[PDB]
């Protein structure tokens, strides 16, 4: 963390790599969720 | 186990090997008298499949409930399931037992039940 820099891409101060697919409109930004695992590591229950 | 700072602050036995996944060793520092330090191991081992959630291992400490095959059941019925009297473990009247208070003597075996 000391010392490091990522210049700026959209408007309002938010860092990302901007690519270009038939415009630049795109920017791919992916989501990831997690849970806890020693929830029990078993639920029959549809974990949340 | 988790919340590293744990090992600094007094602890629970409640608070470690019951609310979480604990070592032995936390259980042996926490309980050092050795015959319930096996007691609770029993009990772990036993509660191995009421390890969650916490107030089925609170039932698990109790023991009044057989676990599975009945490995932790410490309760005081000692009648067969037609009424026939139960023969002491330990006493060859009027079997030999091959499995006996020598093979198992961690199941607490009392007279009769
Ligand atoms: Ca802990
Ligand atoms: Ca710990
Ligand atoms: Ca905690
Ligand atoms: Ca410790
Ligand atoms: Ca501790
Ligand atoms: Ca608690």
């Amino acid at each position: 963390c000391y010392g490091s820099y990522a210049r700026p891409t959209n408007s309002n101060g938010g860092q990302g790599v901007m690519v270009e697919q038939n415009g630049k409109l795109e920017s791919q930004v992916e989501m990831q969720f997690f849970s806890t695992s020693t929830n029990a590591t078993n639920e029959v229950n549809n974990i949340q | 186990a988790n919340t590293f700072l744990e090992e600094v602050r007094k602890g629970n036995l409640e608070r470690e090997c019951v609310e979480e996944t604990c070592s032995y060793e936390e259980a042996f520092e926490a309980l050092e008298s050795s015959t319930a330090t096996d007691v609770f191991w029993a009990k772990y081992t036993a509660c191995e499949t009421a390890r969650t959630p916490r107030d089925k291992l609170a039932a698990c400490l109790e023991g009044n409930c057989a676990e599975g095959l009945g490995t932790n059941y410490r309760g005081h019925v000692n009648i067969t399931r037609s009424g026939i009297e139960c023969q002491l473990w330990r006493s060859r009247y009027p079997h030999k037992p091959e499995i006996n208070s020598t093979t198992h003597p961690g199941a607490d075996l009392q007279e009769n039940f």
